[PDB]
DNA sequence: CAGTGCCTA
DNA sequence: TAGGCACTGG
């Protein structure tokens, strides 16, 4: 269930989309990023209906990540009705995640 | 004969006061030194010297000391000041003769880590003086809890620029009496301390004088310099400047930015082996931060540091990126891991995206824009950066600095200017000329006279093969432009083309390349080549005879005597007729200026003409007239014949000259 | 400071 | 198959 956006969708998929949606900037040759990927599929079916997690690969897709002054990855962006409300750099767990979305959410 | 040096406050082109002086005199073995108040005596006792008929040793007094006192007699005495050019002997220019075959630092302007192999040692000393001066005048300044401000250690004389006067002297000494004791150069029967200068010159190696008088008429070219035109470069500058953005506008929107991990201070180990990735980029492992908690990081929870980076056409391996990435799968890489990325290889790429592979020539344009660009405006040898207040550019010249006899010149490097043929060559080439001096009485513009040696190195082969083939070569080569028959036979588009070619193959891939072909027409055309000229197998072979045997002689003897250094017996050949063509061009200019002045005609910008550069094989002369310009011409023809009959050279030598206003007209 | 590549003859 | 020098990346 998680969205894979392009620079090209990013705009209205994330910025003029309703709800939360957590977006993950990721590039394939980043370890950390690899280490988050299986607990983001486990969060996206588990949030269903209360968030929506998207993906950008940074290298696909050059475009936006610039623009949010990304500075490390994994890049957790969370967007609500158009806007960052909190963002979260690194591999968390599981448990950290959740914890993060639940106190932002 | 004595042995001299001085400390003065600035290099020549501002050298304002001269702070003392130190006398060797081998007569009486004693040392005097000279301070501030004595300038006057100095003087007198080197013209006493000269009045005697004696010798004056400096190292490197011929570009600096002699000019330097001339200067300064002027302007500290209202005295004229003027050794003559056969009185006076300069140990760097003895060195760059007899150790040919080492690097030296140039007087201090090049650091000695960056030099090949070894340095003499008298010589390296002297060259790191005025660093060690300094180093010295620092600590003691700030053991005095006083502040150093760059080079005030030569605005006033001290007794430590005293002591170190006395010890360039003994240096000095120590130096000469070292090249003097190489046989080959100095008859061992004769002692070179204790004679006339006149039987200095005539007892010692031809060698020896020729390196003398080139080197005082190349410090007067240094001090003559290149008259250039400053606007027409800042205009070529801010012409080549947009294009270079226009171009880089068009780049960056073709090949779009990326991240690249950037910072990461951590290795990054498997998350259940513990297992090291040295592969994988560096992490960085927070230690502060948790989940409300406003910052971005979470203590544990590890990220990649990264940086966005923007495609940079004069990067090589940003080149090499994006070009895979669209397809391209190289064939030849760097003895080092790592795809060549070299104008050839681009003219050879091909992708299937139209846009980016149109983009392969927007990047060769780019890299050749930078190319001017860097060497006109903005490299540290920018011409724009040397232009001094007179108007003129005064690159230096090592007139031996290279192995063969050959010279070499830097900053800035004026042997290397754009061609005219090559692209933005005619705006570069017209902007050193004649024409941009104005003459100090008239303001009338000068005229230039630009002569090239001949066929030159292949006449130097025609020469040396003579004993083999009888003069048959150097006879068909008098029978039109040899360069241009070649051309023709090869079948070859320019004849720069030709010249390249010929001399490729005198000295079968790389001659393809060349030619533009393939390993096969290079194999076919130097055999056709070499059949047509069987003698250059015999010159060769007796070439190896003579080296090898594990060396038998690892020198060959110079026109003029010297030892010229063969680094590999395949190079061999090459040392010898380059060599040649160096030492004929090198007494070949000297004896050009030598006719002109027996002719009447002054040397300066203050008199008839002024030599501005000298290419290898060619001489680039400011004449105040146009009938001075064709003097110039008429008697450098005349000097080439000269040393041709002076070395009973088994080819007849030539020259061809040109008269415009600058550079662009005169090659 | 080293690896590359271009400028000249 | 003699040299000088610029620009990138560490
Ligand atoms: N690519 C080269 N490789 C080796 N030596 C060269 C090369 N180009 C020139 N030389 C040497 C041999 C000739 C000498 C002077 O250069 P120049 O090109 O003027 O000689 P040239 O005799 O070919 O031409 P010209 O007859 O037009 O004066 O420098
Ligand atoms: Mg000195
Ligand atoms: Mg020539
Ligand atoms: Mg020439």
């Amino acid at each position: 269930k998680i969205i894979h956006l392009t620079d090209d969708s990013f705009d209205t998929d994330v910025l003029k989309a309703d709800g939360a949606i957590l977006v993950d900037f990721w590039a394939e040759w980043c370890g950390p990023c690899k280490m988050i990927a299986p607990i983001l599929d486990e969060i996206a079916d588990e949030y269903q209906g209360k968030l929506t997690v998207a993906k950008l690969n940074i290298d696909q897709n050059p475009g936006t990540a610039p623009k949010y002054g990304i500075r490390g990855i994994p890049t957790l962006l969370l967007f609500k009705n158009g806007e960052v409300a909190a963002t979260k750099v690194g591999a968390l767990s599981k448990g950290q995640l959740k914890e993060f979305l639940d106190a932002n959410l | 004969m004595i042995v001299s040096d001085i400390e003065a406050n600035a290099l020549l082109e501002s050298v304002t006061k001269f702070h003392c002086g130190v006398i060797y005199d081998y007569s009486t073995a004693e040392y005097v030194s000279y301070r501030p108040s004595d300038f006057g005596a100095y003087l007198d006792a080197l013209e006493a010297e000269v009045a005697r008929g004696g010798l004056i040793v400096f190292h490197n007094g011929h570009k600096y000391d002699v000019p330097a006192l001339t200067k300064l007699a002027k302007l500290q005495l209202n005295r004229e000041f003027h050794l003559p050019r056969e009185n006076c002997i300069d140990t760097l220019v003895l060195s760059r003769l007899i150790h040919s075959n080492l690097k030296d630092t140039d007087m201090g302007l090049l650091r000695s880590g960056k030099l090949p192999g070894a340095l003499e040692a008298w010589g390296y000393r002297l060259g790191e003086m005025k660093g060690e001066y300094k180093d010295d005048f620092k600590r003691m300044l700030e053991e005095q809890g006083e502040e150093y401000v760059d080079g005030m250690e030569w605005w006033n004389f001290n007794e430590e620029m005293m002591d170190y006067n006395v010890q360039d002297v003994v240096v000095t000494k120590a130096l000469l009496e070292k090249l003097l004791s190489d046989k080959h150069y100095f008859p061992p029967e004769i002692d070179f301390t204790d004679v006339g200068y006149t039987t200095f010159w005539s007892e010692s190696l031809e060698a020896v004088d020729i390196e003398h008088r080139a080197a005082w008429l190349l410090a007067k070219q240094e001090r003559n310099g290149f008259p250039f035109d400053t606007k027409a470069i800042e205009e070529l500058y801010v012409e080549l400047a947009a294009r270079r953005s226009e171009l880089l506008r068009k780049l960056t929107e073709t090949f779009g930015s990326w991240y690249q991990p950037k910072g990461g201070t951590e290795m990054f180990c498997h998350p259940r082996t513990g297992k090291p990735l040295p592969k994988y980029p560096r992490i960085k492992t927070p230690k502060v931060g948790g989940i409300l908690d406003t910052r971005e990081y979470v203590a544990g929870a590890p990220y990649t540091p990264v940086e966005h980076v923007v495609f940079n056409p004069s990067s090589r391996d940003h080149i090499q990126k994006k070009l895979q990435e669209a397809g391209w799968v190289p064939t030849k890489y760097t003895d080092k891991g790592a795809p060549v990325v070299d104008d050839e290889v681009l003219e050879g790429v091909r992708v299937d995206d139209p846009e980016k592979q149109a983009a392969i020539d927007l990047i060769k344009e780019y890299l050749m824009i930078q190319k001017r660009i860097g060497q006109s405006a903005e490299g540290d040898k920018a011409w724009l950066r040397y232009v001094a207040e007179d108007g003129k550019i005064h690159g230096s010249v090592n007139p031996n600095g290279a192995v063969t006899g050959r010279a070499t010149h830097a900053f800035p490097n004026l042997a290397q200017i754009p061609g005219v043929r090559s692209p933005y060559g005619e705006q570069c080439r017209a902007a050193f000329g004649a024409e941009h001096h104005l003459d100090g009485i008239t303001g009338k513009p000068w005229v230039q006279a630009g002569i090239d040696a001949s066929g030159l190195e292949l006449r130097c082969l025609a020469h040396f093969m003579a004993r083999f083939d009888n003069g048959e070569y150097a006879h068909e080569i008098l029978n039109g432009d040899i360069h241009t028959k070649n051309q023709i036979a090869a079948e070859l588009p320019t004849r720069d083309n030709a010249k390249t070619f010929i001399y490729g193959f005198l000295y079968d891939e790389k001659i393809g390349q060349i030619v533009g072909a393939g390993k096969e027409r290079g194999k076919e055309l130097k055999k056709k080549f070499l059949e047509n000229t069987p003698a250059i197998a015999a010159l060769r072979e007796s070439i190896q005879q003579t080296l090898v045997e594990k060396w038998k002689r690892r020198w060959i003897k110079g026109l003029d005597g010297r030892k010229v250094h063969v680094r590999s017996p395949h190079a061999a050949l090459n040392t010898l007729l380059q060599s040649a063509g160096a030492l004929i061009c090198k007494l070949w200019i000297i004896k050009t200026e030598e006719m002109l002045v027996e002719k009447g005609l002054k040397h300066g910008w203050d008199g008839d003409f002024a030599y501005m550069a000298w290419v290898h094989d060619e001489i680039q002369v400011g004449c105040r007239t146009e009938e001075i310009a064709q003097v110039v011409i008429e008697t450098a023809q005349e000097a080439m014949r000269w040393v041709g009959d002076h070395w009973n050279f088994r080819c007849l030598l030539d020259t061809e000259g040109k008269m415009g206003p600058n550079w662009a007209i005169c090659h």
